[PDB]
């Protein structure tokens, strides 16, 4: 990019601007906290064939939760910070949302970014995922999706990037048994064998050979949800996720053919805190899951 | 492993004639208020480096003489001066190292 | 041996009349036998070509290169004699416009293989010429643009005749 | 006409005079079409065309 | 794989490195200026840092006073350390040790650079001398927030 | 620049991508600037 | 060898099949030896040859410098500007008139790929072709696929 | 006609070059000295009726050229290409300086200047008020509605005449030529006859922009290139305008700039 911001500021306009950024920030976001205020389009009702909008929330990391039947269940940790729409385009295959996540500094982006992000409301925002969402729902842009937009016992897929190892060699990137250590092997203990037979002078494409591991999107299907959080807007997900720690990660709904009727209980748009809605409590729990403070379980 | 084919004077320019392989040219050279000697950003001056070096040898050399032998390292301070300077009424029992010498136009 | 680059410097021309350009005055320098390859002479030669005589030494006043200081060290001498001798009033309106390395009188010594063989090990030397054109540098030539690609292939297409007949 | 939009036209545009062509000619654009037209009609007026006579020897 | 590692492989191992630390340590109470590469500098930086703190910590303290024998070789600089870099610090918390940067080495071009105790009788480094405030951008920007503060 | 330019002009001529981009000095030395008159 | 030789189209130099036809040989310049053994030819043709020659055609002028030569040559120049320094080292007189009198029948063109042997100035006469030729025209020149 | 206007002035302007410079005796050299703090104490052998300060920068070396934008000679302000008179001290300033405070004023004057000529340009002029630099917008009252179009247009003729790169030729001319040049805005002639009274003669200083030309103060920045950045708020009241720029080797950002556009909108 060109010259960075901090080369012609003295010693006395540094904390000025940050202050002003800040301020300027924090108005917008508390702006930009009353949706249902603005024009929030016409919202329609459950559909059989009609999906919603997700969420990207940060991995903060891994906690176990016992269930009522007294088994130990891993759980992971996925903050909802800001989460907002950007635009929104109709026919595509489909309709399509584009949402962001984190708040990045809105001095190391190009041009035509703060200018997008300048007609919007809000500060720019680190990635952009876009979702493939039907016709039905379509909220408008510059509105906020905190955790309650999931609910617990409900299977949602999650996506990201992993702890690439970088270009590693055979063994940890496919799983290779390699060569023993003696009888008798001199100079031959993780490299690769033979290739693919002998006549056929050339590598059969995508054959398995020393590459980047890891760094890669990659998504996983059948994640339950246990616990979900109100006040700090936290979804605890079942199994782990992909993604290192502090990594955003873009979750919606699951694909599965077992798993795609069942959002009648669900809200078909998206949580609305302004209500006319009947706020929910502290945190909603589910129906196995042992609760924070309840008496100690008995198979009796 | 021994090459069945020597590399052709074309293959030899491409190879070693991509972007990939030039010096790479920079940008990061501005010009020093002190002596206009053309410093890099993130980076000390090259004159008054070397005069700063200079300065403080000269110092290190005082203070040898004035120190003697090895095996000192006295749990007192220093003050520096110059030609005349009465010493500070704040530093006095902190030991003077100086001999002859004029307070430069960026000393304190 | 030949010796060329240093007789160039004594080309005379005719007095110009009042009614012709200005003539931008042209410089030769070179060092003889630089003990350094040639490979990165070359590369340090196209590094500084288009760029002016302040930027050439600025990057090579900051260039991890033997050759760096070498280079610098021919310009700045290239610079006085220009300046005193060719008569030169402006001393940052030289431009470089040609610059080569090519190899010198190379020795020959013995490396000792691990057994009862050895190889020749020649001493590589090389050289440095550079050329300093009055008047400041000439702007990069900029890329054709898709309007300069269609009026090619508009000609291209336009200046076709027929093919095996009259 | 031929084609149309597509940057590589060629438009025949002729000179009707009284419901009678007297000459025509072909052009990349219309208007350049047009002058190719009356250049080819004077031609022809003045008898230069390439149907002419030789000479006499 | 290094996913979060400290304390980069200098020497022949963990001895040589922490050797040749604690050499540098012991150059820099003596002298307060040495030029080494860029992570042997941050790393006796880093070092010099808990070695104040411990200093700091309190003289009859034996943990302290075993730390000092260790860290330092020469066996002199012990008082003049817990005496001048513990007390002329009293104020201060963190504030330590000021890195800089050197153009390169004349022999195998190496990134080189300086640190040094704040405080010291020694010249002063040509530190990066921020714009000044009479520029034009500095100028607006104090205008802004003049106006600014005016609309209150 | 070039990739989007060079799409553009394949879409507006319908001709390849492959004549686009120039050539080496070899073909460019190579080429005849003073052809035979020729009518 | 074409690609790696010039080429050129057949055309003349005035066309002088039109009008008057005109000379394109130009002069002759004869470099003979008194004293050597290598232009005894070309001796016996300046003697009983050369005049009966320029004679044939008085349009053509020739010289003869007749000095201390080892190689006898001839300079046949052209209007055009062309120059053929020919060399008539041991030949007979037969050989050499045959060609003095082919080069006076040639024009200063160059002898290279003559390329299309025929310079066709108006080929066309009844309508050079175009794409739009052989085909009809519907009614008010309606494209297909056309309502109004 | 304002073309024929335009090209009498220009005539004017080039029948008083040839004026002031039919003057030199043969070309009269002097040995003009250098006070800088850097590399001293250089000193040049220059002209005294052609030469200007940014030969002795060539002479020096092209960082000067590019970073230079004003020569203090004798404490007081001068331009890069300007003839320069008695053998005196010579100094150079940039952005970067302990007191920059001639520089923002010389390319507040600019900016003024080429916000003028982009007005004249665009489809009567008074005068040139010299608003400080804190008040974050330059004033050019225009004697005679505006909309995002015609700011946009404005923007896009100041982009221009920027990338056309012209130099600012400066000339000390008496008040009869300045006034002979004006012969029909009263609003510039009695500007004028106030510059020609405030002084204790009745020399005055010019400029001219390629095709414009017009009567000011202090200095100007010499090349339109160094002008990096620049804008048009919004236009108050006779019509009183607006707008705001920034310099090369001082780009600040995008967000900074919007920033300084909103304060300036005043
Ligand atoms: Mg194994
Ligand atoms: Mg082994
Ligand atoms: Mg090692
Ligand atoms: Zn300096």
């Amino acid at each position: 990019s060109g010259t960075w911001w901090d080369e012609h500021l003295s010693e006395e306009n540094v904390p000025f601007i940050k202050q002003l950024v800040s301020d300027e920030d924090k108005a917008q976001l508390a702006s930009k906290l009353c949706p249902l205020k603005d024009e929030p389009w016409p919202i329609h009702p459950w559909e059989p064939g009609s999906f919603r909008v997700g969420l990207i929330a940060l991995k903060l990391g891994m906690m176990p939760l016992w269930t009522k039947d007294g088994q130990k269940h891993v759980v992971t940790l996925l903050q909802v910070q800001d989460c907002h729409v950007l635009k929104y385009t109709s026919k595509g295959k489909m309709a399509t949302l584009s949402v962001g996540g984190k708040t990045v500094s809105r001095f190391r982006k190009a041009t035509s970014i703060l200018e997008f992000y300048r007609e919007l409301g809000l500060p720019p925002k680190q990635t952009v995922k876009i979702f493939n969402i039907t016709d039905n729902a379509a909220i408008k842009p510059g509105t906020p999706l905190y955790a309650a937009h999931f609910r617990p016992g409900q299977y949602v897929d999650v996506t990201a990037k992993t702890i690439g190892k970088g270009f590693q060699g055979v063994m940890k990137r496919w799983g290779f048994k390699g060569q023993p250590a003696t009888h008798g092997q001199t100079k031959t203990h993780r490299r690769p064998g033979a290739v693919a037979t002998g006549d056929i002078g050339r590598v059969w494409p995508g054959t398995k050979m020393p590459g980047k591991m890891g760094n890669i999107y990659r998504t996983e299907y059948g994640l339950k949800v246990w616990r979900i959080n109100t006040k700090h807007n936290i979804i605890y997900v079942n199994g782990s996720v992909p993604g290192h720690k502090n990594c955003l990660v873009k979750v919606k709904d699951s694909k599965l053919p077992a798993y795609k009727d069942l959002g009648k209980n669900l809200p078909f748009p998206t949580y609305f805190p302004d209500g006319d809605e009947e706020e929910l409590p502290e945190d909603l729990y589910d129906e196995n899951v042992c609760q924070p403070g309840a008496p100690s379980i008995t198979f009796a | 492993a021994a090459p069945k084919n020597r590399r052709t004077i074309e293959v030899n320019r491409c190879r070693r004639r991509n972007p990939q392989k030039l010096i790479k040219v920079k940008n990061n050279i501005d010009v020093c208020p002190e002596c206009g000697h053309l410093k890099q950003k993130h980076v000390l001056c090259a004159y008054c480096y070397e005069k700063v070096c200079k300065e403080t040898a000269e110092i290190r050399r005082q203070i040898g003489k004035q120190e003697g032998g090895p095996f000192k390292a006295p749990t007192i301070e220093t003050v520096v001066l110059y030609t005349g300077e009465t010493p500070s009424e704040q530093d006095q029992g902190k030991r003077i190292i100086e001999r002859d010498r004029k307070r430069p136009s960026w000393f304190t | 041996i030949s010796r060329k680059w240093e007789k160039k410097n004594k080309i005379v021309y005719p007095p110009q009349l009042p009614g012709e350009p200005r003539r931008p005055a042209e410089i030769y320098h070179c060092r003889r036998q630089i003990k350094y390859s040639k490979d990165k002479m070359w590369y340090l030669a196209k590094l500084i070509r288009g760029m002016s005589i302040d930027q050439a030494l600025a990057q090579l006043e900051f260039n991890d290169k033997k050759g760096a200081k070498i280079i610098k060290e021919v310009l700045l001498e290239a610079q006085d004699m220009a300046v005193r001798d060719h008569n030169v009033e402006f001393r940052s309106n030289l431009y470089i416009a040609e610059s080569t390395s090519g190899r010198g009188q190379c020795l020959k010594r013995i490396r000792y293989h691990g057994r009862g063989r050895f190889g020749i090990m020649e001493k590589v030397y090389c050289h440095y010429f550079v050329k300093l054109v009055e008047g400041p540098p000439p702007p990069p030539e900029p890329p054709k643009t898709a309007v300069a690609h269609a009026k090619e292939y508009i000609q291209q297409l336009r200046s076709r005749t027929i093919v095996h007949t009259l | 006409q031929s084609g149309g939009t597509t940057a590589l036209p060629l438009y025949f545009v002729g000179l009707y005079c009284d419901k009678k062509l007297i000459a025509e000619g072909p052009g990349e654009t219309v208007l350049v079409a047009e002058e190719e037209a009356a250049r080819v009609a004077l031609r022809k007026l003045y008898g230069f065309t390439e149907n002419r006579r030789p000479w006499n020897y | 794989i290094s996913h979060g590692r400290v304390f980069r492989r200098m020497g022949l191992g963990p001895e040589s490195r922490i050797h040749l630390l604690r050499n540098l340590l012991t150059g820099l109470v003596r002298h307060e200026r040495i030029e080494a590469p860029w992570a042997r500098v941050d790393e006796m930086r880093g070092y010099a840092e808990k070695l104040i703190d411990y200093g700091k910590l309190g003289d009859t303290n034996e943990r302290a006073m075993r730390m000092a024998d260790f860290w330092l070789t020469e066996k002199d600089l012990i008082p003049k350390l817990f005496q001048v870099l513990a007390p002329r610090y009293k104020d201060q918390t963190g504030g330590y040790t000021r890195m800089l940067q050197i153009p390169n080495r004349s022999l195998d071009r190496a990134k080189m650079a300086v640190i040094e105790y704040k405080g010291n009788c020694l010249p002063p480094l040509p530190l990066p001398r921020r714009d000044s405030h009479l520029t034009l951008l500095n100028q607006l920007l104090q205008g802004l927030r003049q106006d600014l503060r005016q609309s209150q | 620049e070039e990739g989007p330019m060079i799409e553009q002009l394949s879409k507006m001529f319908f001709t390849t991508k492959h004549r686009w981009y120039p050539h080496g000095r070899y073909h460019r030395c190579r080429k005849n600037l003073n052809p035979p008159k020729d009518r | 060898t074409a690609r790696g030789t010039p080429s050129r189209f057949l055309a003349s130099v005035l066309h002088n099949g039109l009008g008057r036809y005109v000379q394109q040989l130009q002069r002759l310049s004869f470099s003979v030896s008194r004293d050597g053994a290598s232009s005894r030819g070309a001796r016996e043709f300046v003697e009983r040859e050369v005049i009966d020659f320029a004679r044939r055609n008085p349009g053509v002028v020739i010289y003869v410098n007749s000095r201390p030569c080892c190689v006898p040559r001839v300079v046949a120049e052209y209007l055009n500007g062309a120059v053929r320094e020919e060399s008539i080292h041991c030949k007979s007189v037969e050989e050499i008139s045959t060609l003095v009198q082919k080069l006076a029948d040639q024009s200063g063109l160059d002898v290279i790929r003559i390329r299309k042997p025929f310079h066709t100035d108006n080929p066309s006469i009844q309508g050079q072709w175009h794409p739009f030729t052989n085909k009809p025209t519907t009614f008010r020149g309606l494209r297909p696929r056309e309502v109004q | 006609s304002p073309t024929e206007l335009t090209e009498m002035r220009n005539d004017l302007f080039n029948k008083e070059k040839a004026r002031q410079l039919s003057l030199t005796p043969r070309t009269e050299k002097i040995e003009v000295k250098h006070v800088g703090k850097t590399d001293p104490g250089t000193v040049f052998v220059m002209n005294k009726n052609i030469s200007t300060p940014y030969s002795c920068a060539m002479h020096l070396s092209e960082w000067y050229c590019r970073k230079s934008i004003l020569a203090l000679v004798d404490g007081q302000p001068w331009d890069m290409y300007k003839p320069l008179t008695k053998s005196c001290e010579i100094k150079f300033l940039t952005f970067k300086d302990c007191d920059p405070g001639e520089v923002n004023k010389a390319y507040w004057r600019s900016c003024a200047m080429m916000m003028g000529c982009v007005i004249e340009r665009a489809f009567n002029l008074v005068r040139a008020p010299e608003v400080p630099v804190i008040s974050g917008a330059f004033c050019y009252d225009v004697v005679l509605m505006p909309t995002k179009e015609n700011l946009r247009s404005f923007t896009k003729d100041a982009h221009a005449l920027i990338y056309k790169d012209l130099p600012f030729e400066t000339l000390e001319v008496e008040a009869k030529v300045a006034l002979e040049i004006f012969q029909h805005s009263k609003y510039k002639v009695d500007f004028i006859e106030e510059k020609a009274s405030q002084n204790p003669e009745r020399i005055v200083k010019l400029h001219r922009i390629g095709d414009f030309i017009d009567v000011s103060e202090g200095p100007l920045i010499p090349r339109t290139s160094i002008c990096f950045q620049y804008e048009v708020s919004a236009v108050h009241n006779i019509r009183r305008f607006q707008g705001v720029s920034l310099p090369v080797h001082l780009r600040a950002h995008f967000t900074i700039w919007d920033k300084l556009l909103e304060r300036s909108r005043k």
